[PDB]
């Protein structure tokens, strides 16, 4: 199935 | 260059979500985190689309807001396939500034420095174990200024220890 996006970087 | 992550779904949801194409968090930040069943990796988004490597994410669909999200860019040879960014998504920039240390961002939020070799090779500046670097194909490769210039693609290792990697330059984006 799809691609799913579990979570994120942020950047400083 | 400082990085923090935060995980915004866990393994139920991330199954059901793949099956649906329907994802309906808020998205946000630089990096996503994706996961199909058989792996984990990142997706840099620079101009409005989410990159990452075609080893990982094959022709998939991305689960968006509205459904499924259809690749807007696929290169097999370059290994580099592209998905309009899902709104919410922090777009990064371009780099230009033509720096050659370079920052590795990883899945642990890690920043790790790597000398610029070529067009798109890398060499580590303190080894890494491979381990730490795996699920980290997509992360961005950044200048000092913040632009990236490139995504990660392979680590080059031996006896369990990442000296370079190889990476996607922006430049074929
Ligand atoms: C990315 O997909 C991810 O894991 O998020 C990285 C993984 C990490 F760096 F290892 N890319 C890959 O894992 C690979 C996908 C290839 C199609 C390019 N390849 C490699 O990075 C490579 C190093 C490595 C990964 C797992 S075991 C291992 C190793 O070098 O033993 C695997 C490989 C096999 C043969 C020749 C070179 C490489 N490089």
């Amino acid at each position: 199935g799809s691609v799913v996006i579990v979570g994120r970087i942020i950047l400083s | 260059i400082t990085a923090y992550s935060q995980q915004t779904r866990g393994l139920l949801g991330c199954i059901i979500t793949s099956l649906t194409g329907r994802d309906k968090n808020q998205v946000d930040g630089e990096v996503q985190v994706l996961s199909t069943a058989t792996q984990s990796f990142l997706a840099t988004c620079v101009n409005g689309v989410c990159w990452t490597v075609y080893h990982g994410a094959g022709s998939k669909t991305l689960a968006g807001p509205k459904g499924p999200i259809t690749q807007m860019y696929t290169n097999v040879d370059q290994d580099l396939v592209g998905w309009p960014a899902p709104p919410g998504a922090r777009s990064m920039t371009p780099c230009t500034c033509g720096s050659s240390d370079l920052y590795l961002v990883t899945r642990h939020a890690d920043v790790i420095p790597v000398r610029r070799r070529g067009d798109s090779r890398g060499s580590l500046l303190s080894p890494r174990p491979v381990s730490y670097l795996k699920g980290s194909s997509g992360g961005p490769l950044l200048c000092p200024s913040g632009h990236v210039v490139g995504i990660f693609r392979a680590a080059v290792c031996t006896r369990g220890v990442a000296k370079a990697v190889d990476f996607i330059p922006v430049e074929s984006m």
